């Protein structure tokens, strides 16, 4: 697998970083800090080894580090690295992958 | 009945008058007197309340096709049907 | 798979666009803007790579971009692309497909 | 599969048409329109393609268009074709098949 | 499979006819018609084709027409044939089968 900040997920778990929230509209209107909610855009930083649930051999994670992905609304777990916040998700929960 | 003038008056109420007013002011079409007036108008008599939009559209379609005013007498008109009628 | 507006579904998820709601009946009567509810006709714009749910080799999606499908009335997920709403369903939840 | 009114069921789903409920009993009595309830006698008008739930190769549906079947009293999904009512069932949700 | 009175079960469903409810004891006292309840004795009248839940080739039903069986006291499905009532059960729910 690929490590990050001395952290390595186990099995197919994927660690992602949520993008910075939006605080100014397209005009000049600022937003309250309590209304932005939770942003569903994140980037992949660490990747696990493979899929344990597959019979026999174990499949590798389908997303590659550096990709931008759209997270679901309810899943995820909180992990603290250097007092920063990162979120850990399973491979199957990642909805879609942004391309360039 | 009690009057409101110095001279007693005689009044005749012919036709059919049942003393009920229009549900919404938006139906008014005559400024003088705030009255709703129609000539050669269809009448839809419903014993039960008319709420669902599916129950009211065909009558409006018929009225529009024949190009005649429509009067709806029923127990009441719900928010959905009233909204459709006022919007139209 | 096929991407769309720099978006790409993962696994076997399929992205569709709902059709416009009816506002004028066959006659000359318009309907309230709150009475249309939801529409069940949609068009496929993107298709995922393959299905993880089949053993061994992964299988492809059974629908192709551009078709007209009858969505279910309960499932789906909402995603926003350039402020235009999009809905993401699984392959097995697509109720049916129209033909020409 | 087989199409019907420009519609094609997907996977193993089956589209059937409910029969017309009786209104006059054997004698001369005609029954209320609100009393007949639901009739479980229906006919197959369209069929799906194949069984996705069958491992490996996909098994075809067990019924063919034109047969008469007995439906369950709780299942089914509603679809509207040309202002006419049709109901969709899974191949495994049909109780029995009438034979001539 | 085997058809009975213009009907044929699908898959491994078994059609049975309940035995007549007893009304007179070993003595001369007969029973009220509101107390006998439901009887758990029936004879097989129609047999489906084969089990669908078995992977691979479908194994035929374990009972044959003409046998006497003991039904469960909770399951079952009602079907009316020629104004007469019959009950449809899944092959896996028949508790036992009598022998002679």
């Amino acid at each position: 697998g690929q490590a990050f900040r001395k952290f390595l997920p186990l099995f197919d778990r994927v660690l992602v970083e949520r993008s910075a929230a939006e605080t100014v509209t397209k005009g000049g209107i600022m937003l309250p800090e309590k209304s932005q909610g939770k942003v569903l855009q994140a980037t992949v930083v660490a990747v696990g080894s493979g899929s344990k649930g597959k019979g026999g051999e174990i499949q590798p994670v389908s997303v590659k580090v550096g990709d931008k992905v759209l997270l679901p609304e309810y899943g995820g777990t909180k992990v603290v690295l250097d007092d920063k916040d990162y979120f850990l998700f399973r491979d199957g929960d990642i909805l879609g992958k942004y391309v360039d | 009945k009690d009057g409101k003038t110095l001279n007693d008056e005689l009044e005749i109420i012919e036709g059919m008058k049942f003393d009920r007013g229009y549900i919404s002011p938006y139906f008014i079409n005559t400024s003088k007197g705030q009255k709703c007036e129609f000539q050669d108008a269809y009448v839809l008599l419903s014993e039960k309340k008319i709420s669902s939009i599916q129950s009211i559209v065909p009558a409006l379609e018929i009225a529009n096709a024949h190009r005649k005013p429509l009067v709806i007498i029923a127990e009441d008109v719900d928010g959905e049907a009233l909204s459709t009628l006022v919007l139209n």
